[PDB]
């Protein structure tokens, strides 16, 4: 029941292409979203190094956080409710249940639109 | 000077009026207001950065050394030659004379035993359309009056970036004492300005107090302290 | 003992749905909670930066009028007085007492709140 | 005009019927009437928050320059190029060159030499029906009419902004003056006028006294600074 | 000394037993919010004073406090249950000199003009 | 497929027509060390393979290779133009499970820098 | 190699003395428990910085990253 067509990379295309623009540009940028890359950067770089096959209750504490950073910031930004309900991004980290495999698809998938947000307009140098 | 030093300028700044250094974004994660303030990110104590103090006590002067040589300087490699060997460019002076610091709250618990819940007030504007008559409230955060930073600033005598034109020298004792003019006339001008935003609207005045001049490293002159101690006086 | 059930994402959605319509938009605004969101967020910074597990007489007495703002606010205002009840922020404030960890289990649970209501409601959004 | 120069504007605001900014609406204290006044965070002392001070007179500056002209300005950046010269906009004039400060009361001990108790006093009103008439009450808090603030403001003289394709340059000592005249006929509107509050049912009467401008940074032209303090003589 | 250390258990059991008529709570918050304005600035200059001991000037603003309760607790039926019943008469005069006794007196004020307007509607 | 035969000549007209600006060029190889060291440790690992059809293991080598040159194109500007002019970001999509294709691309890739340090003395 | 003797008898030069007698390390973050502890989420923090044209009076955003304040490193040093 993911939100993953186990390619990520055509389906993290046909997102961006589909985000309402607006006269001049796109109504999301990639400053808004450095508070949520920033935390995903850190359950990246510690499910990474952990053995195990389910997450430890320290690592499985700091889902539900990013999880409630997710709502708060697609609740105050118009752009970031409309990026976020196309992807399926508050749906799929409720499926993290507490699997290290389904944490890692989450990550790769997340970093797969940021790269194609960056290429697909100006005004990201 | 034929030696090399490192002097340190120390003092107080106080907050006059009600400070607001933006931060846009940073992680208050609660409920925050739109306009929130630049915090510590261990200590969650209000600071002052580095960058919002150089930069605009730099504006300040090439204002003052502008307007009086009637020039217009357009970008800081075309300041005057007594900026950029204080605050340096990238072409002549490679790297300035001085380096400023940021500061943090220090009189946290003398605000809280007089009386503060909080170390920062949460301001209601409001802005009225001119032809409804409706109302557009906001919430901006600033830090409170009476609160106190420690105030640092440190300089330094020695050769700096002699390129190949010309040969290498150490400043004399009458370029030390033409610096710390322009440092005690600098901050006398952000007395009677702002530091930080919305500053036409009452934000951010500041005021310095026990500035005082030390040598921390190598040996300064016998009659040399006391008229860099002379200058920072007028503050 | 423990109105706050673990997965409190999950309750803290159920919270904010059930409350009352009103045409649509919220009787509760978040300015209603604002200066009850500027203490609790005084109140996290130095729990958080402690370390014993009971907490001290200059930090027990933060708690203690907290809890009096919380009745004083929802007296005088109705939409406040409705969500407090539906969400149990009284009967918890009781019985913080003096651990640690059950002041950091409150403040999470409050964070949790405010940002479904952002979410869940139009009217909002600047 | 010749130099770089900061003109700094003191004087007296005393207030004559009772005054209510009353921008708190919330944050103040929990024995309190239902529409608070705005206080100091830590001494607790009633003030004027001088974002209300400027968009008062800015308000007031747009209709009589929008009555003499036959044209209703809708909002700024729309208004008169003298009244977007010293208030700032976001088009070519950038920034203000009029700093506002936030003022604190300043004769309390006067006020307890005499019999007052309380800084703020408390007026219930009353709503009547006109036909069987019932009234429902209300309970106002407002600052004594005894009140003394200590009013002040920044003028600037420099380059200022001069655009991407302009030549720039000072503004001369005709357009000092002129700057000058609308200041003190701005704030003769306001002793008409009645800064924040019910205003219309007699709230915040205001009265300016002894206002006089000095030469904080740097020199002036010479017979200027007395011409300027003419204009200011009118209030 | 009557107010104990959890003073905010003990405010609210003296407003659950105020008297009512065929309605409820006769004493409303309109009926003292002249005491109620003198109380909190005898608590700003309290809490702004550094030393231990009061002012000469912060005795004669604790003694008009005590001569207005009085005055107001007698030509009002509701009030003057209210003041015998939460011990205000009896709590001001343990105040001599000391700071922390008025602060734990104006804490305790202030938690019962909390639980006045929770604990009945008709009050917003 | 974009690669023609006898890429080496085709690598020689790529980097002969580029933005020359008014220095000698404007892209620089150190602003593509990170997609060089991907690359180079992938076609030391598929040569040493021995099966047709690519592993599972190295079918996700090329999908991070394919999403870091789709960011490095929209960060900087001189990169944008030398990854469309030589056509390789429509030449990543089609490796799927074949393992002379993923040689082809590597061998193609290592004679555009070879011209591209060559044709210039700027870069060593 | 211009240095004084007695800089390049510690730090070494290509003359006359080929190697220095200190052996510096290199050295990373130890206190990463103590840090989360106390409630810091990520060990650095982005710093948003701005540049004034002095021209048009506009803003020039600009991002950086730095390590926070509080961190500690275990220095060491060899000296021969």
């Amino acid at each position: 029941m993911s939100v993953i067509q186990d390619d990520y990379v055509k389906q993290a295309e046909q997102v961006i292409r589909g985000l309402p623009k607006k006269n001049g540009d796109f109504e999301l940028t990639t400053t808004q979203l450095r508070v949520l890359l920033s935390l995903t950067a850190q359950l990246f770089d510690e499910a990474q190094l952990s053995s195990d096959q389910n997450l430890s209750p320290a690592l499985r504490d700091k889902v539900q956080y990013l999880r409630v950073r997710f709502v708060y910031q697609a609740g105050r930004e118009k752009a970031v409710r409309v990026f976020v309900e196309r992807a399926g991004l508050l749906d799929e980290l409720a499926q993290i249940g507490d699997s290290r495999d389904r944490l890692l698809k989450f990550c790769h998938y997340m970093e797969a639109l940021v790269a194609y947000k960056k290429f697909l307009d100006p005004k990201e140098t | 000077t034929t030696s090399y030093a490192k002097i340190e300028i120390t003092g107080t700044l106080t907050v006059l009026t009600g400070l607001q250094i933006g931060a846009g974004d940073g992680f208050s994660a609660i409920g925050a207001v739109d306009k929130p303030v630049v915090r510590d990110p261990l200590s969650r104590l209000p600071m002052i950065p580095g960058t919002s103090l150089k930069g605009k006590v730099r504006t300040l002067l090439s204002r003052q050394y502008g307007a009086d040589t009637e020039t217009f300087y357009r970008k800081p490699n075309e300041d005057h030659a007594h900026i950029r060997r204080l605050f340096g460019d990238t072409e002549e002076y490679m790297t300035g004379r001085l380096v400023f610091r940021d500061t943090k709250l220090t009189n946290k618990d003398d605000l809280e035993a007089r009386g503060a819940k909080t170390l920062t007030e949460v301001k209601f504007e409001n802005a009225i359309n001119r032809v409804t008559a409706k109302a557009n409230l906001r919430q901006m955060e600033r830090v409170i009056p009476g609160s106190e930073f420690a105030f640092s600033l440190v300089y330094e005598v020695s050769f700096g970036t002699p390129g190949e034109e010309q040969k290498a020298s150490l400043p004399s004792s009458d370029e030390i004492i033409e610096d710390f003019n322009a440092i005690a006339r600098g901050l006398k001008l952000l007395e009677l300005d702002y530091l930080g935003g919305s500053g036409t609207r009452g934000y951010g005045q500041v005021k310095f107090s026990n500035l005082k001049a030390r040598a921390a490293v190598g040996a300064l002159d016998g009659s040399l302290l006391e008229k860099l101690n002379h200058e920072l006086a007028a503050v």
